[PDB]
């Protein structure tokens, strides 16, 4: 509370200050500069609520935010061994091998967390959807979508309506090179996982390398193209050389002065975090660059001699250079020009450092090595993991949200919309069924932490928009991804041209004065990607390119019934809400135990939870499957429910009143009885 | 019914060929494996049965179809 | 008073006695009442409490088999059962309110056991409405 | 010694016995809260204990009948 009586100073002196600005309406300002930094003071927020809607609103956002941080799952076979997500139920999704246990962290993670997160994230949505009406906005994500939009600058416009239209736009043009890469990891996983993984259907969602399947990354190991060479590492050659965590920061500052940047600031080099101290002295070791104002700039990172850490002080000072550059600007006028170019100047830096060409000439990676035309190949595939991999699983979520703000997926039908665009956009199925008692997208963090996503999209595309322009300037001759923009000046000037602006003038202008375009731009990021786009589909000849969105992993052990209501009874019919579907799954239930115990003599303990019901219809019919009690991995054979359905279809059927041709299981046919009548 | 779910008490004789039409319209390549049947009053009039089969074959089928069949 | 007597019981108020009479109802074609009947016995609870609290009070509440709870099992086919709340174990649920429930499921638990309202009786919910007026 | 027993409201506030489940039946006044406690640790704990415990007396009677 050193810093919170500090910190709640400052946050007092905003909403006094923010009351004074609504004085002076919009309507009458002409000068750009003092209008943008009335609109940044005037915003309300969610301050225009009710007194006691904006306690109830604060209440969801801590306890959705204690659940993910504290909620933990344990064990079947153990129940005093349990786990939280973010040691050990993350190290499960990354690095086993065993599909059993995949689906075991998947599916638990998402029963426990996922329904509390469901009631909390439905009050949460009608609560923040009040608070932008108040603020004249459609919906709440008509709110987010505003950090994007430019009014009236002549020429340089853009709505908000248009974000999402440009979002779509540019996704169909990465839908070739995505299919490729989704064609060729599913023959990959074959050979890990064979009898589990169709070769055109989907890619099963606990199969994916982590527990969302937003990156790829960790697919590399079951994925590589020539796993006999080894990646370009020089973590060895920096220790007989014996760097220490001051070289590796003074070889950051050359680099940014090669291209016509400034130096430090002595105060930076002063003050720092750049080793850890190890002792009882604690701390933060996140890396993180620091602006706290009238010149002082100050990196706080453990930074150990390895490749990566090498690169992160690469991005991490291209944080600091962003920061020095618009230093001459208002105090609302400094961040960048929307929130995706901030972390996409920090990316180019490390791109342009981690360059075999580059490393040669920075006294690692030894004078005379020439790189072979297998190792770029492992070495773009490695990036396709982590950059393409992950941009149609940020698309389809914020499209899923921004349709959930506006009303166009009623509360009903929240998860059966969520596993049809995973289908169909990412190629990516479900292992087990899901109803609307779960909350799947609430399980990740940025979701239940009331974090907007689009702007991981937008930052990818800039980023390689950035580096084609600067090859450009830097006279760059090969392909895109050996491109270095050190020792270039002229590059460097079109960047800080950019650089200097920060929130002065519109994003559309900022991005004019680097790439010659107002617009984003896919074309670069499939040119960075174009020597892998050649290779991927010289492999993927004979395999099938695309997916099929009716395979399913339980599909094959499925029975479908069908029940025909008006037909057994016509009047004297009852209406067939959920709670008879609850009997209906403990008759079957109820069935199981039985077939278990005259058949096999085992003392199997069935119960409703069970059996697992999909494709729910008006008609009245659905697909069961049922599993062992408390093991999600082990379903039952078909063979075996038809037989155990045979010996109780007639106590089925008196349950329910129907009769054997109302009650039809599609598979299971009846067979016995002669009619020999008379003596 | 057993091809595109719909209720039960839905799609009667007064719209058959109505709702015909708002299946393949909503969805192609699935009306395709469907048998229809051209059955139409005046093709079921018009047999030629005579001589013996209008009291065995055709008389006591209508029969059984009847309240108290074993009486009639 | 000085002394116990082991007869009265904190649940023992709210409690409903069964009675089942299995080869009354079928005599021969008579089925075996093992423990995986009692189970279908307490979804069939759990199923009329469901639809009681939805088409009288309009509330949604998630009963399960594990909150009938069982008492005093008998050769003759006889047990005392209550009803709690769905995770509260001290929210006893009203002998009342019970009553009222298995009255307008009564018809539905007597066809899934193959028995007939007098080979399945409650004891202290009798049978009542039903006019034979016959004739036109 | 190291199982626990957790809130229906809150599944994240889990008690072990020897620290505060046994300040509850204690302390409280409360009958609802004495019947939660009483009845939640049975459960679990009693469960596991069932088989364990009668595995237990199988082969604790074999013992003892080998040294007459
Ligand atoms: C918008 O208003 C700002 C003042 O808030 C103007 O900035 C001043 O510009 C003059 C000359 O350009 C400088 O001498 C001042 O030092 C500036 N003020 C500050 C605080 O730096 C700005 O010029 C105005 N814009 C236009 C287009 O007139
Ligand atoms: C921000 O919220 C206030 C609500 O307090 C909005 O309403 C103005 O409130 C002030 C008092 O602080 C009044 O003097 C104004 O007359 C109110 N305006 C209207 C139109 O009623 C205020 O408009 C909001 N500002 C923005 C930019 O939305
Ligand atoms: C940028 O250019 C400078 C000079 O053009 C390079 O410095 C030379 O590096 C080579 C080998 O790395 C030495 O043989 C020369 O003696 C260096 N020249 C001077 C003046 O020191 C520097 O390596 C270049 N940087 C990059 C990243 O290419
Ligand atoms: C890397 O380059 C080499 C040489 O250009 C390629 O090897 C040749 O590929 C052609 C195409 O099938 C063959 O006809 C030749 O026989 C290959 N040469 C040898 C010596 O085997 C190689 O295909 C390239 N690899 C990648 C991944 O692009
Ligand atoms: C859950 O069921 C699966 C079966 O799907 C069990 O997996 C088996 O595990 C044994 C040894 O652990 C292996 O020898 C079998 O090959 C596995 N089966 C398959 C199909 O791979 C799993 O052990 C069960 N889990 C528990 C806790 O009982
Ligand atoms: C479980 O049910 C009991 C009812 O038996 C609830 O106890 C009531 O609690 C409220 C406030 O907590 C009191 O005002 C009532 O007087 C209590 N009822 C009785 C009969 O004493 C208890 O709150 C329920 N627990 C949960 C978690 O819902
Ligand atoms: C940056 O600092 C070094 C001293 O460490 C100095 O020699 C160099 O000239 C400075 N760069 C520029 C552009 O002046
Ligand atoms: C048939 O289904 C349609 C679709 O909702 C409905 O409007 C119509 O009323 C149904 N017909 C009958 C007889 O229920
Ligand atoms: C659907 O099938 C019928 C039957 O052949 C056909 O007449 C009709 O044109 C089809 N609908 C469309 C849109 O082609
Ligand atoms: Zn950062």
């Amino acid at each position: 509370q050193n810093m919170n009586n500090a910190g709640d100073k400052w946050s007092a002196f905003l909403k006094e200050q923010s009351t004074l600005a609504q004085m002076y309406p919009l309507q009458e300002i002409q000068n750009l500069t003092v209008k943008l930094q009335l609109q940044a003071l005037q915003q309300n927020g969610s301050s225009v609520l009710s007194e006691d809607k904006s306690k109830r609103l604060n209440t969801i956002l801590n306890t959705m935010s204690t659940i993910y941080s504290t909620g933990k799952v344990c064990n079947p076979d153990n129940p005093q061994e349990c786990l939280l997500l973010e040691p050990g139920l993350n190290e499960i999704m990354a690095n086993s091998l065993d599909y059993n246990e995949r689906l075991w962290a998947w599916e638990s993670w998402r029963s426990e967390v996922g329904k509390q997160l469901r009631p909390l994230y439905e009050e949460y949505v009608v609560l923040k959807n009040e608070m932008a009406r108040a603020n004249h906005y459609e919906d709440y994500g008509d709110y987010w979508r505003g950090d994007y939009e430019v009014n009236g600058v002549d020429g340089y416009d853009y709505s908000r309506g248009q974000l999402i239209e440009d979002v779509e736009h540019t996704f169909e043009e990465i839908k070739p090179l995505y299919e490729h890469l989704h064609a060729y990891v599913r023959a990959k996983l074959m050979n890990a996982y064979p009898s589990y993984i169709s070769p055109i259907g989907c890619l099963p969602a606990h199969l994916l390398g982590d527990m969302w399947g937003r990156f790829w990354t960790n697919l590399y190991s079951l994925t590589v193209p020539f796993g006999q060479k080894p990646n370009i590492d020089v973590t060895d050659a920096m220790v007989d050389q014996a760097w220490d965590a001051q070289r590796i920061f003074k070889e950051a500052e050359k680099f940014f002065v090669s291209v016509g940047l400034p130096n430090m600031t002595q105060g930076f080099w002063e003050n720092s975090m750049l080793t850890d101290p190890g002792n009882v002295q604690k701390a933060v070791c996140h890396p993180t660059a620091w602006d706290l104002g009238k010149g002082d700039f100050r990196i706080l990172m453990c930074t150990k001699v390895t490749m990566d850490d090498f690169l992160t002080a690469h991005h991490e000072m291209g944080h600091i250079q962003y920061d020095m550059a618009y230093a001459a600007q208002p105090f609302l006028l400094r961040n960048g020009a929307n929130e995706g170019f901030h972390e996409a100047v920090g990316e180019i830096m490390s791109l342009s450092a981690a360059t075999p060409k580059h490393l040669k000439s920075i006294g690692l990676l030894s004078p005379d090595f020439q790189e072979d035309n297998e190792t770029e190949i492992n070495f773009l595939l490695k990036q396709a993991l982590t950059i393409v991999g992950t941009l149609p699983f940020t698309y389809m979520l914020e499209k899923w949200r921004w349709m959930v703000f506006k009303g166009e997926i009623p509360k009903d039908q929240w998860m059966k919309k969520w596993w049809e665009m995973k289908r169909e956009i990412v190629g990516v199925v479900e292992p087990v069924p899901h109803d609307e008692t779960y909350c799947d997208p609430a399980s990740l963090f940025h979701v239940s932490n009331d974090y907007s996503f689009i702007r991981y999209y937008t930052r990818t595309l800039y980023q390689f928009q950035f580096q084609e322009a600067l090859c450009q300037a830097a006279k760059h001759e090969g392909p895109l991804h050996k491109c270095d923009i050190s020792n270039s000046t002229e590059a460097g000037q079109k960047l800080f041209n950019m650089l200097r602006l920060g929130k002065s003038e519109p994003w559309t202008l900022a991005l004019e004065n680097v790439v010659g375009a107002k617009n984003m731009n896919v074309r670069p990021l499939l040119n960075y990607f174009e020597p892998l786009f050649t290779w991927l589909k010289d492999q993927n000849k004979n395999s099938f390119v695309g997916w099929s969105t009716d395979w399913s992993p339980y599909a094959d052990q499925s029975i479908k019934v069908r029940i025909s209501l008006k037909s057994a009874l016509g009047d004297k019919a009852y209406e067939w809400n959920d709670n008879e579907m609850y009997l209906f799954r403990s008759s079957v239930a109820y069935a199981m135990r039985q077939y278990f115990l005259k058949v096999k003599n085992q003392m199997i303990l069935f119960g409703e939870e069970d059996v697992r019901v999909a494709n729910l219809k008006p008609r009245i019919s659905f697909n069961f499957f049922v599993t062992a009690p408390k093991n999600v991995s082990d379903i039952i054979p078909r063979t075996e429910v038809e037989k155990a359905i045979r010996m109780s279809r007639s106590r089925i059927n008196d349950a329910f009143r129907l009769n054997d041709n109302s009650l039809e299981f599609l598979g299971i046919q009846p067979t016995l009885g002669p009619p020999n009548q008379p003596p | 019914i057993n091809g595109f779910d719909l209720p039960e008490g839905n799609v009667t004789q007064e719209n058959f060929v109505d709702m015909q039409q708002r299946c393949n319209a909503s969805d192609p390549a699935a009306y395709a494996q469907l048998v229809f049947q051209t059955c139409d009053i005046n093709a079921f009039l018009s047999e030629a049965v005579e001589g013996t089969g209008l009291a065995f074959i055709v008389f006591t089928e209508a029969i059984t179809k009847m309240p108290l069949s074993p009486l009639w």
